[PDB]
């Protein structure tokens, strides 16, 4: 009507996705649809959250949304056009990245989140799939649609958020309420699949497989380490799993410095995981770094 | 701290600003949210109900910038205040993905989309600022406690 799609680039149960030109002035976009009269209803209303929130979070590693239209029973939003994600570009890369790169997207994707959290915003949706790379090396994260403002006191938020393979031990364990923290244990699992063949660190079947799979590599937390674990919702006895188990073998692009950073996003108990702020400061982004 | 009783006060907020309602009662406002919340409660789209204290004075912080003195009849303002509380839903809400049978009450569905990209486009950054500044949230829930 206003723009011209060239191709449809993905296909979800919340919109379908297509790469268009703006007709005006002839510039390349990405477009959502989200049709407006679903027997089946409630699709709408991610897409006004997902508006909501990105029009508060203007950033250069946060997707831009450039304009939202309504037409012929259909929501339309705008976004910057990306030249893939990294699902993508795993793929595409032999799920193989030189060391320099695995830093360039895991400092990009901290400064997005650092702003996201500093702005008041839970993204609850963290993967490949939602980061969102260009050809000149840029990364961007997308799909605010389970994202969440915070600030206001509440009884809970909501414990089915972030796929199961990125979800903390907190949330699994049925936690009512976390922090931005939810979403720096996500970031460690995503700089995991960066060190190695893109693979997911934790790839669980259920719930229990996935907490096993957490614990088996960095151990069953004790009560000294995390005293808050066996009072929580869905708490059950697992295993004590020992902590001396390597990660050498598990990110092996990352040197002592790299696997470091990684156990401070990997902390079980969310309150000692590593901040978005804290983790730019670290070592491994320092330019004294091997 | 009581949900009745801020429903209350938005309802008498909401007969105080809509000067034109003549047969407007503060009971109406509380009725027709109450109806959306039980509605979506057993049609099994929530385990909980919306409702709370918080929810309430974030619809009321909406209300108060969008509702227009000059509301003409009190379908129009029924019209208005379900268009707020759909995107209280959508923002506040604990599930992804909430319907809008319940919230619709106007023929021309194309009128309510137009009204939520509206009230978005003038709200968006007082929704994230109730939640970011604690200061602005204890502002607009006594604001709300003195509409009685
Ligand atoms: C799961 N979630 C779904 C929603 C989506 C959305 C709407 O929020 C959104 C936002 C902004 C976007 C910017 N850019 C893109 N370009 C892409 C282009 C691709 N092309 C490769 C070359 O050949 C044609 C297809 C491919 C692939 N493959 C992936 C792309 F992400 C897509 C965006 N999507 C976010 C993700
Ligand atoms: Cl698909
Ligand atoms: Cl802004
Ligand atoms: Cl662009
Ligand atoms: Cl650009
Ligand atoms: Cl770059
Ligand atoms: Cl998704
Ligand atoms: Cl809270
Ligand atoms: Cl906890
Ligand atoms: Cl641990
Ligand atoms: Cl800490
Ligand atoms: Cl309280
Ligand atoms: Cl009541
Ligand atoms: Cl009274
Ligand atoms: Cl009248
Ligand atoms: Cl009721
Ligand atoms: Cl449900
Ligand atoms: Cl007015
Ligand atoms: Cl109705
Ligand atoms: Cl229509």
């Amino acid at each position: 009507q206003k723009y011209e799609k060239l191709e449809k680039i993905g296909e979800g149960t919340y919109g379908t996705v297509f790469k268009a030109k703006n007709r005006e002035t002839h510039e390349i976009v990405a477009l959502k649809r989200v049709r407006l009269d679903d027997d089946d209803e409630g699709v709408p209303s991610s897409a006004l959250r997902e508006i909501c929130l990105l029009k508060e979070l203007k950033h250069k590693n946060i997707v831009r949304l450039h304009d939202v239209l309504h037409s012929d029973k259909k929501l339309t939003l705008v976004f910057e056009f990306c030249d893939q994600d990294l699902k993508k570009y795993f793929d595409s890369c032999n799920g193989d990245l030189d060391p320099e790169i695995v830093k360039s997207f895991l400092f990009q994707l901290l400064k997005g989140l650092g702003f996201c959290h500093s702005r008041n915003v839970l993204h609850r949706d963290l993967k490949p799939q939602n980061l969102l790379i260009n050809r000149n090396g840029e990364l961007k994260l997308a799909d605010f649609g389970l994202a969440r403002a915070f600030g206001i006191p509440v009884r809970c938020y909501s414990a089915e958020v972030v796929t199961l393979w990125y979800r903390p031990p907190d949330v699994l364990f049925g936690a009512k309420l976390y922090s931005t923290s939810i979403d720096m244990w996500s970031a460690g699992c995503i700089f995991a699949e960066l060190a190695n063949a893109g693979r997911p660190l934790f790839p669980g079947n259920d719930v229990d497989d996935q907490l096993k799979r957490i614990f088996r590599l960095l151990g069953t937390p004790t009560e000294e380490q995390w005293p808050s674990m066996t009072k929580l919702p869905d708490y059950k006895p697992y295993p004590m799993y020992p902590a001396t188990t390597s990660l050498v073998n598990v990110v092996p692009k990352l040197n002592a410095t790299g696997r470091d950073l990684l156990q401070n996003l990997l902390k079980c108990n969310p309150v000692q995981r590593i901040s978005a702020e804290e983790a730019l400061q670290h070592p491994y982004f320092s330019d004294f770094c091997p | 701290a009581s949900t009745s009783e801020l429903l209350r006060c938005l309802g008498e907020f909401l007969c105080r600003r809509c000067y034109r309602l003549k047969h407007l009662s503060p009971t109406d406002p509380v009725l027709w949210l109450r109806s959306v919340d039980r509605s979506l409660l057993l049609q099994g789209w929530q385990d909980q109900g919306f409702i709370t204290p918080a929810n309430v004075v974030f619809l009321y912080m909406l209300c108060r910038d969008v509702i227009s003195s000059e509301v003409g009849s009190d379908h129009e303002l029924q019209a208005v205040l379900l268009t707020c509380l759909y995107l209280s839903y959508s923002y506040m809400g604990n599930e992804i993905s909430y319907p809008l049978k319940p919230f619709l009450v106007e023929s021309c569905k194309e009128a309510f989309w137009d009204r939520c990209l509206s009230v978005i486009n003038l709200m968006s950054s007082k929704m994230l600022q109730i939640n970011a500044d604690p200061h602005y949230f204890t502002q607009v829930f006594s604001d709300l406690k003195n509409e009685s």
